[PDB]
RNA sequence: AACAUAAUUAAUUUCUACGUUUAUGGAGAUAAAAGCAUACUGAGUGUGCUUGGAAU
RNA sequence: ACUAUGCUUAGCCAUAAACCUAAAUAAUUAAAUUUAACAAAACUAUUUGCCAGAGAACUACUAGCCAUAGCUUAAAACUCAAAGGAC
RNA sequence: UACUUAAAAUUUAAGGAGAGGGUAUCAAGCACAUUAAAAUAGCUUAAGACACCUUGCCUAGCCACACCCCCACGGGACUCAGCAGUG
């Protein structure tokens, strides 16, 4: 079942994912910003990036 | 001229930071009786105190002088004396320069200088 | 590099006060007793006396904190001359490592007991001393991510306070 | 949003109006020479290593 | 018979019964001490790591990682009165 | 209660020598600091921060709650967790 295993490693990553972009929305919200820093994208980290 | 509130009146610690404007993060250790070794350890408690000169540097022993007004949050205590500077300990029994178990300046001596 | 670096002609430390006594030494002798004709190993031996006179009080004693860390100061640095060339050797790459974190473990003993001359010390060899962090910190690219953010969102929460008050004092001012 | 009246006993009114958690294939019953790591196929073999095999 | 491969030069993988199955140090050889037995005579002090019945389980999930069947970290429900070691 | 001012009982607020449940598969928290010309880049954390979970404890007694909305201007499922009774 290794196929289903790769099919729910990429979508318990981009899962991962969602959870850390959330996680950044929640902080500079609650500091009082409307808009995230200037220049700012979150990074992906958990995508095939090396 | 009432003295502070707070039960430590007179702390003794090593400066572990001086990063901070004339304030010193000083670090303190107390023994407390472990009740079912019944041995004693060492509990440590952070003061912030006031340096007003900056003349403090990592790793000497220092004497804090409880603050009758708390200046900030955390800093409720002033630098009373430096009782080791680091590297640069001045023997209390004999006076002499000292640099560990040895004296950098014999007490036989008399230089004066 | 360094600022002294022996020269060929230099005799090797064994003929070092030696030659200079005799009263005449052929061309020839002088330079089978150089410098040129050694090994590297004795050209290190040269300039670590040259940095004791140079530094520590008492050139005699080699036991000493201040000498123990010039003798692995020229150590250091000849372990980098030989990484330089030997890329991939790796048990000399573990020297240079241990080398290093020992002279640390040195310098804060020396730190502690005698910081007159752990100054001059650092000063002529030219070693920065950083003191240890009181917590270490974990790196990961998760972390230096929220990390990078949040000293972002708090930088631009300051300046739009400076704002703020500029603007703010500035009505004031002009109401006055 | 927050003034003013009064005052030859003194008082009056004002003193505002997002995100985050829980929920609807695998492993377990009643019996009606070897090994470790790893690769390939299928336990067979390959490479290194261990004796918890053996060898006068 | 022949290939991946064993070789070389640049990158990655981080796994062995990677075990002398002995953590690292300073002791002592007497405590009238086989202090189970087999290994490797025994024992003391110090510091850290680790262990707390068995299967479920070198598993599930989480997190880190040039790895994407992997690697490291590592449970619960569950079920039993054993499992296990030396002779 | 006395004096027209001093002894108590009882509370409140600000604090801290030390002590104080669980999970580290909760490992980072994200303004949590100092200075006082308003600058500095600091503060807590494997000596367990932060997060989540459970729990009255300190027992001559003490704490918390008083239908719900942590509060109670307001709103709403609109009141016995006073004694005795009922579903
Ligand atoms: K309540
Ligand atoms: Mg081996
Ligand atoms: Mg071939
Ligand atoms: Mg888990
Ligand atoms: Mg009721
Ligand atoms: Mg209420
Ligand atoms: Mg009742
Ligand atoms: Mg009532």
């Amino acid at each position: 079942t290794r196929f289903l295993r790769r099919k729910v490693r990429e979508g318990r990553l981009k899962k991962k994912q969602i959870k850390f972009e959330k996680d950044l929305k929640r902080i500079w919200l609650k500091a009082g910003l409307k808009e995230a820093p200037e220049n700012w994208q979150t990074p992906k980290i958990y995508l095939k990036n090396k | 001229i009432v003295r502070s509130s707070v039960h430590a009146k007179w702390v003794v610690g090593k400066v572990i930071g001086t990063a901070m404007i004339k304030t010193a993060k000083v670090r303190a250790t107390r023994l407390v009786l472990d009740p079912y070794l019944l041995k004693y350890f060492n509990k440590r408690k952070t003061y912030f105190a006031h340096d007003a000169l900056q003349q403090c540097s990592v790793g000497d022993i220092v004497l804090l002088r409880a603050l009758p007004v708390p200046r900030s949050k955390h800093v409720k205590h002033e630098l009373a004396e430096i009782i080791f500077k680091v590297g640069r300990v001045i023997d209390p029994v004999t006076g002499k320069p000292c640099a560990g178990t040895a004296y950098l300046e014999s007490p036989l001596s008399e230089p004066r200088e | 590099k360094q600022d002294d670096e022996p020269p060929s002609s230099a005799f090797i430390k064994e003929y070092k006060d030696i030659i200079p006594n005799i009263e005449k030494v052929d061309d020839v002798v002088k330079r089978i007793l150089s410098l040129e004709m050694a090994s590297r190993k004795e050209k290190l031996k040269i300039k670590q006396e040259q940095l004791m006179n140079k530094i520590v009080e008492n050139p005699e004693d080699s036991r000493t904190l201040e000498a123990q860390i010039i003798a692995l100061t020229v150590r250091i640095r000849n372990y980098e001359e030989h990484m330089q060339k030997h890329r991939k050797d790796k048990a000399h790459k573990r020297h240079l490592l241990m080398s290093i974190d020992r002279r640390k473990k040195l310098l804060k003993i020396l730190r502690q007991t005698n910081y007159d001359v752990f100054e001059k010390t650092c000063k002529e060899l030219g070693v920065e001393y950083t003191l240890p962090p009181l917590h270490f910190q974990k790196v990961h690219r998760r972390f230096l991510a929220k990390k990078a953010l949040c000293i972002r969102v708090y930088q631009e929460v300051q300046k739009l306070k400076k704002q703020k008050r500029a603007l703010k004092a500035a009505a004031a001012a002009a109401k006055k």
